[PDB]
């Protein structure tokens, strides 16, 4: 299964407050939070498994975080006191950081991988706005409903990678465009 | 939430 090889790993601050790690990905990247360049010296480690490079971050104190931008990851972790529990995953096989190719994925209804991934697309759509080339109905907020583009300029979203989700209903493409960085 | 239409259009069914 996709959730088989997840661990949980419980560190504690260095000095300067850091994580003896980076974080890299977010949903702004399209991704996974994942874990940069894990050196020996810098984790602080407490109890667990250990931290190895490029792991998945799943789950900070119970928080699910995957989905999120890097800036809500950091934000959850600020208003957790240590230790920090750090549920991971290494990537390998078909756990990969790629939260486009995640999202399309599809596993049993019922199963432990289909219940984490709603709770990750749920995240992803927390921070998110749709977009759609349908037009704009009475009731809408374009902005916050949906960003009413042309089929150009989805078709170009599309291209350039921007999109994380998409698709047609009914003669009409809808998708989910990165959020930005903030 | 996001809407039917998008559900329809983005995930398989």
């Amino acid at each position: 299964h996709w959730t088989s090889k997840v661990h949980e790993s419980v560190i504690g601050r260095n000095p300067e407050g850091q994580l003896g790690f980076e974080l890299k990905g977010g949903a702004e990247n399209g991704q996974f939070p994942y874990l940069g360049e894990v050196k020996p010296g810098k984790v602080a480690y407490e109890s667990g498994s250990k931290l190895v490079s490029e792991e998945l971050l799943l789950e900070v104190n119970e928080t699910p975080v995957a989905g999120l931008t890097i800036r809500d990851v950091l934000a959850v972790i600020k208003h957790c006191k240590d230790p920090l529990r750090l549920k991971c995953v290494k990537q390998g096989g078909i756990v990969d950081k790629d939260l486009r190719h995640y999202l399309n994925l599809r596993f049993q209804k019922g199963s432990v991988d289909h219940e984490l991934q709603q709770i990750i697309r749920d995240n992803l759509y927390l921070r998110t706005v749709p977009c759609t080339t349908r037009p704009h109905k009475e009731g809408e907020v374009p902005g916050v409903d949906y960003i009413f583009i042309t089929v150009e300029e989805f078709m170009e979203l599309e291209k350039s990678g921007a999109l994380l989700e998409s698709g047609t209903y009914e003669d009409n493409y809808y998708g989910t465009p990165k959020p930005p960085a903030e | 939430a996001r809407r039917e239409s998008y559900l329809k259009a983005t995930q398989p069914s």
